[PDB]
RNA sequence: UUUUUUUUUU
RNA sequence: UCUUAAGGUAGCCAAAUGCCUCGUCAUUUAAUUGUUGACGCGCAUGAAUGGAUUAACGAGAUUCCUACUGUCCCUAACUAC
RNA sequence: CACACCGCCCGUCGCUAUCCGGGACUGAACUGAUUCGAGAAGAGUGGGGACUGUGCGGAAACCAUUUUUAUCGCAUUGGUUUGAACCGGGUAAAAGUCGUAACAAGGUAGCUGUAGGUGAACCUGCAGCUGGAUCAUCG
RNA sequence: AUGUCUUCAUUAAUCAAGAACGAAAGUCAGAGGUUCGAAGGCGAUUAGAUACCGCCCUAGUUCUGACCGUAAACGAUGCCAUCU
RNA sequence: UACCUGAUUGAUUCUGUCAGCGCGAUAUGCUCAAGUAAAAGAUUAAGCCAUGCAUGCGAUUCAUUGAAAUUGCGUACGGCUCAUUAGAGCAGAUAUCACCUUAUCCGGGAUGGAUAACUGCGGAAAUACUGGAGCUAAUACAUGCACCCCAGCGGGGUGCAAUUAUUAGUGUUGACUCUGAAUAAAGCAGUUUACUGUCAGCUGACUCUAUCCGGAAAGGGUGUCUGCCCUUUCAACUAGAUGGUAGUUUAUUGGACUACCAUGGUUGUUACGGGUAACGGAGAAUAAGGGUUCGACUCCGGAGAGGGAGCCUUAGAAACGGCUACCACGUCCAAGGAAGGCAGCAGGCGCGAAACUUAUCCACUGUUGUAUGAGAUAGUGACUAAAAAUAUAGUUGAAUACAAAUGAUUCUUCGAGGAGAGGGCAAGUCUGGUGCCAGCAGCCGCGGUAAUUCCAGCUCUCCUAGUGUAUCUCGUUAUUGCUGCGGUUAAAAAGCUCGUAGUUGGAUCUAGGUUUACCUUGAAUAAAUCAGAGUGCUCAAUACAAGCGCUUGCUUGAAUAGCAUCAUGGAAUAAUGAAAUUAAUGGUUAAGAGGGACAA
């Protein structure tokens, strides 16, 4: 009959729930880039964390073996594709100095704020949200969407939105009529 | 010392067979009389019916009465003292009143001063007692 | 059970096949005949995977109903025959032709052909015996016995059988110096030129097969196949030529 | 029913073993032959994979084969004689592979005669029947002659089996089972085995 | 030579 | 506190030894002044006037279960003298 | 001992609660095996021959027997649970009675083994140990 | 232990099960019974004193032949080999 | 991320546990804006089941296209559950020269009489009950249409298969009593198309049905070697028990069984017995490394259909959506009788802490294909995995999808809750009551009339549509220690010695200028999961897709690694063997190991 659905888990629980340090460093964090909640910054570190972990079983291996090369060259490739990882950078050896804070620039939430489509960064979420931004002409609403290098230069305001021509909002219309 | 031949195998494995039956864990987990003398059979929760109210004297040097009901459960009829958290609840417990019961939190040992308490009363008539305390609820 | 068994489940289906995890619980079973289980494929698996013939088996069994696909020359409408190696498949409407061959990861790929290579197939000598009447005949690993073959045919050489004459035109030996194809293993769809031979007595005896690209690598005796001499091969073979690339030269290959 | 199951048995060290399962049909066993001496009786019956045994309930007429001379001939079993695995089979007349009984000569020295033109220790006072005649004394071409002259060459025979056909009932050994072909096919002692056995018979009866 | 005790918590 | 030579120790018990008494509790039964097991301020148990046990043994005393039966319900018939 | 000797602390006895053990009662209940007795039903074999096809054949009921053997009875035995007069152990409980056993040379140094005795802690005999209150005492 | 230019040539270390020995007290049987001395009985001391102290003593303490197999049977430290 | 922190004291350092702390499983509290995947009466009661379904579809058509019936085929697959079960079962390798097989592949192999529906007569309360009478059909029933012997003139036999006995060796396998060629009998019952629609031109070609032999393939029965839980308050066990011969039975081997015979067989290298809240494996959780625990459950193997037992049919069953009997428990009776097996789907009662609609369909996935509670759709569903609103949803009608639908994907009308706030551990000595009471508190501890800990009121911290509580697993734990603990005083060296099993054992053989064990590399090794490339399903869990031209098209990806057996090479290390006509004829040394002798 039907199978079991193949799941995983991305949010590591940090061993020690407080310690003054770790929480001010998580909340100064949240509010750099915004987000929703602290499994949001746990999901960024656990991703980093399996890239620095794979990274070091790598390097644990000498240079030229068949699966390192194929894993750090593919690696490198995403982080760069992504934009996380520098272009000149290109080494495993390097990769191994990475922070949350290189992903977390990399999501739509940072970009819209960043290259002027909204003031504050949660203007930037409010109006992903009620979707009026747009994304190599893909309404995406996913303010954790993770945009990459090439994708980068292809966002607009959305092709329907009042604000990137449309009809009116509820309020323009309510005083119109 | 223990032994360190290449062909001490079957040695090491015994003798560490033989000595976890010394270890209080293994042989609390291994014994085979866990689910006779373990009122709840090995559940977490249970559900029982109010015979009598108590008053326990705490430990020193704590000074109160603590208010318990004995309880006797569905599954086996087996008596035992079940906890009654919260202030003044115990009002809402009436004698001949059914209760779901769960652990204290020790597995088994008591908590706190009450003495040869190893139960907490999840549920009477019905109705958790954390909203008949907070009044989210009345008694049925 | 009880007795023999009539289905078979998608995931003990053999991996070769290359059928979604998430496509139906039951895997079209292969009937018993020429080939095995596990080293053949349902015509019904053809007609919906490899050639997009049908979007499903209803289609597919519509298809097969109308007598238009020839197997071997002959005409089947059993979606679940075995359609195996060597096997020739005919759509005389389209006039298409295909060869079953071993990809190099090891599964079964389109092999689009020409008549002249339609007209003839290859079979391994399974075993030579003597039936009653005193007539001497062969099998082949794919079940069709011959009778009266020459003499000098033995156990795991190859004889060109022709589909229109349904009779053995070529017989190429299993010596030091022959192209085979190599079956299972993990090495299934792997073609190298024979080599040296451990000989075991009582168990499976190893072949030595070295490839074009110089790559050596051994296996058993039933994993053999001689599809040549010395260097030809009697049929045309997937784009590849029997070479096994890494995993670094496929990626190469792919940028 | 009846089961040839290995388990309910001990184990080699002698334990208990488990029962692994209900009785199963492809194991089962059937009621023995037992077959006799008497008028012609075999049944039919239906085993695995469709096939079909001959169970014979009492047999006469055995199929009987001469070794040495390659001859084989459908005589008549008389009596039972001696069983190396019990002496009530013997007494009780069952025919099992293996048993010894006692067959008739007349059928062997027809088929003898027919072929070598010659007597069997033929009796030293009695005339040739008609029948015997019609075989031995016969009349036909030198060329028809040649061919058994040419048998008779090799034609000597032992001094016991002689002596069996002498005394008319000679010993044999049922070669088949019964309970499994349905045929009592034996073959007729001569020699080593036939003096062996002969000295068992003797033996016991003296006993 | 004889010489036993000291309520509970803080 | 009176008092003796010493004040019944270890054991055991309503006993073949306890009046009150059909002692009290339990067991056996439908029902028991009976049996057995407990209790013991024991009218008046008790240590070679031997105490307490004890396998085997007994035409010794006692209670019960089973089998069996004219002991009985409830008598009848037959044989010898 | 640290509330610092007005310290600490040990037992019997008495009350309360609770867990466990022994216990006459051939106690009781549930459950599994094994011997023996009976034994349904099928299958094999030997009889039988209603009926219908041509002295021959096929044959149903039924009878006897062999085998597989459910199931039921006593009987033995294993395992789990359990009532019980009474007789005992352990533990717990703010403020019960009797004493002073131990910690100072604890007022008879203490403790181990063994044996006896005494309301109770304990006392005494023999041989050991220092974990002693002596690392020593002059040849 | 020491001495050995004697002999064998790995025969060794530790050891479940198994076995010998094993203080004192204690048990059985037979001899002895001086001294001391559990239990016991007295005189003291004491609130009591079933103790410490004193007096008279029974088992025992001694020997022979059997049992028991335990001690703070302690160096509270298993045995064998090697280095500092 | 190879991690710790509080608590014994007047204070200190330890031992040691308790508590805290992270993950996961199950249950449950409070709360929950909408959507996507998605587990789900295993745990206890393999307990009991009302009611509905889950196995039905070429030859034979005088009923009105095809009903009914007879044949044929299938119902031994599929589905469910985990009770039993500890040389059972399973995993890997491996035999079957000891065996059995339908479906599917390759080779060879226009004969007569009776019976239903149909007509009618009927019985019973009651069945999916049936007897007579009149027909009447067949792929039903029947019937089948060159060597040997005598005589070289002539007569017979020889198909396959098969019983026995015998002959020579046209092929293999490592090896064959194997397969072929023959010889002599005899029964043997099995087989070598009286089949449907037909078409083309006396000549042809189909589709179909039936049918044996040989070989395959697929499946199964058995055999071998290695591994797989706890227990000595189980140390000795076993009597068809171990083996031999002759038989019987089976498909075949076999003490499988029988007759006779012998005394054998297992065991401290753990036999035998007992327990398991025990189906085995693939795997799952945790997780530096080494491991610890679990695994009813979607795949593979096994077993069962209330408990037993016995059978019919068949290629295949000891079948249970087949029968027969017994036991337990039910159902309908007009009391004469007749029945039942949800551990299939959906539902019901019980049991419990614990688990969903008495729904729609073959539209998708397979079964030989109209049929399929297999399978696919929708319902309840904070099991769970990924993705996400409360600031700077809904709604009306359209368009899409679907077997029909709902809900998703486009337009348009309107239009915050869980825990916490003394320490461990992030976060208040604010206000009133109670005076060791009520209460809190995993632990240490707060509350005794001036409470940062309760009861309130006011305030803040963690996480967040989730967050607590209870039981259990793993880590923490070097508190089970192989890596890797400890034993003078904290728990722990036997009173001491001898001693079998076990464990461990001194140095020494080509340095230079035959067996094993062990290591390396290959062979055989189902998927799904774990590790691991690529790809904007909007991301991700996921999934295995997809991506360009232009219409009649090209290219695709759907990888790569993960005991025992066999072989190759290596010859250190550790065991093991050789010797008590010529040649060097053949014994290592004698341990700052051990034993024995001698001395005084």
């Amino acid at each position: 009959a039907r199978l079991k659905t193949v799941q995983s888990k991305v949010t590591k629980s940090p061993r020690r729930p407080f310690e003054k340090e770790r929480l001010d460093q998580e909340l100064k964090l949240i509010g750099t880039f915004g987000l929703k909640n602290k499994r949001e910054v746990w999901r960024v570190k656990y991703t980093l964390a399996k890239v620095r972990k794979a990274a070091r079983e790598l390097l644990t291996l000498e240079d030229k073996d068949p699966k390192r090369l194929f894993e750090g060259n593919a690696l490198l490739r995403r982080l760069v594709k992504i934009g996380v990882l520098d272009e000149t950078k290109m080494k495993l050896d390097y990769v191994l100095g990475l922070k949350v804070e290189d992903f977390l620039e990399r999501r739509l939430q940072t970009q819209v704020f960043k290259l002027g489509l909204a003031k504050s960064i949660h203007h930037a979420r409010i109006l992903i949200k009620q979707h009026h931004i747009r994304v190599r002409r893909q309404v995406v609403d996913v303010p954790s969407f993770i945009v990459r290098l090439d994708s980068q230069k292809h966002i607009d305001f959305s092709l329907q939105s009042p604000y990137g021509g449309g009809r009116p909002g509820r309020v323009k219309r309510r005083t119109l009529r | 010392g223990k032994p360190k031949g290449l062909c001490t195998a079957r040695k090491l494995k015994t003798h560490r067979q033989e000595q976890r039956w010394n270890d209080k864990r293994y042989k609390k987990a291994h014994i085979g009389t866990r689910w006779k003398s373990n009122p709840f059979g090995g559940a977490s929760h249970a559900k029982g019916i109010v015979l009598e109210k108590i008053g326990v004297e705490a430990k020193q040097p704590n000074s109160a009465i603590r208010k318990c009901v004995r309880v006797q459960l569905i599954k086996n009829g087996k008596k035992i003292t079940a906890f009654v958290p919260n202030d003044g609840c115990l009002n809402f417990v009436e004698e001949n009143d059914e209760v779901l019961v769960s652990g204290f939190g020790r597995s088994g040992h008591a908590v706190g001063d009450i003495p040869g308490v190893r139960f907490k009363i999840v549920k009477v008539a019905n109705t958790s007692l954390i909203a008949l305390f907070k009044g989210k609820k009345e008694r049925p | 059970m009880r007795g023999p068994k009539k289905h078979l489940k998608r995931l003990a289906a053999p991996s070769h096949w290359m059928l979604d995890k998430l496509g139906g619980v039951f895997a079209v079973r292969p009937n018993p005949g020429p080939h095995k289980l596990r080293e053949s494929l349902p015509l019904s698996l053809f007609l919906r995977n490899r050639l997009k013939y049908a979007l499903n088996y209803t289609e597919a069994k519509k298809i097969l109903t109308q007598r238009v696909v020839r197997v071997d020359g002959k005409v089947r409408t059993c979606h679940k025959f075995p359609t195996g190696f060597m096997d020739v498949v005919a759509i005389e409407r389209t006039n298409e032709y295909f060869r079953m061959l071993y990809d190099t990861k090891g599964r079964y790929v389109v092999h689009r052909i020409q008549a002249a290579e339609a007209d003839f197939k290859l079979c391994k000598v399974k075993s030579v015996r003597t039936v009653n009447k005193g007539v001497p005949v062969l099998t082949t690993t794919d079940g069709r016995t011959i009778r009266y073959p020459d003499p000098h045919v033995k156990v795991n050489d190859t004889i060109v059988f022709n589909i229109s004459t349904q009779k053995i035109t070529d017989s190429v030996k299993f010596e030091p110096g022959n192209l085979a194809y190599v079956t299972g293993g993990r090495n299934v769809g792997r073609v190298g030129i024979i080599g040296h031979r451990e000989r075991l007595p009582g168990a499976s005896d190893i072949i030595h097969i070295k490839d074009s690209a110089g790559h050596s690598f051994a296996t058993r005796i039933s994993n053999v196949f001689v599809i040549g001499k010395g260097n030809k091969a009697l049929v045309s073979l997937p784009t590849g030529a029997g070479i096994r690339l890494s995993i670094a030269e496929e990626r190469d290959k792919r940028m | 029913g009846i089961s040839r199951d290995s388990w309910h048995k001990r184990y080699k060290t002698g334990a208990t073993q488990p029962v692994p399962h209900k009785k199963r049909k492809f194991e089962l066993g059937r009621p023995a032959a037992n077959t006799k001496i008497g008028a012609h009786r075999v049944r039919l019956v239906r085993t695995r994979g469709g096939n079909e045994k001959y169970r014979a309930l009492r047999l006469d007429s055995g199929n009987f084969s001469w070794a040495s001379e390659q001859t084989t001939r459908k005589t008549r079993i008389v009596d039972t004689m001696y069983n190396a695995t019990n002496n009530e089979l013997v007494r009780t007349k069952t025919l099992v592979k293996g048993a010894i009984i006692s067959v008739d000569a007349a059928p062997f020295r027809q088929w003898y005669e027919a072929h070598y033109a010659l007597p069997l220790a033929r009796k030293k006072n009695a005339k040739l029947s008609e029948e015997d005649n019609a075989i031995l004394n016969k009349k036909r071409s030198h060329h028809t002659m040649k061919k058994y002259t040419e048998r008779q060459k090799t034609a000597a025979v032992d001094a016991l089996l002689i002596e069996q056909f002498n005394t008319g009932r000679l010993l044999a050994r049922i070669s088949s089972s019964p309970g499994q072909v349905g045929q009592a096919n034996g073959y007729i002692l001569e020699g080593k085995e036939l003096d062996f056995y002969l000295r068992k018979i003797r033996a016991k009866k003296a006993k």
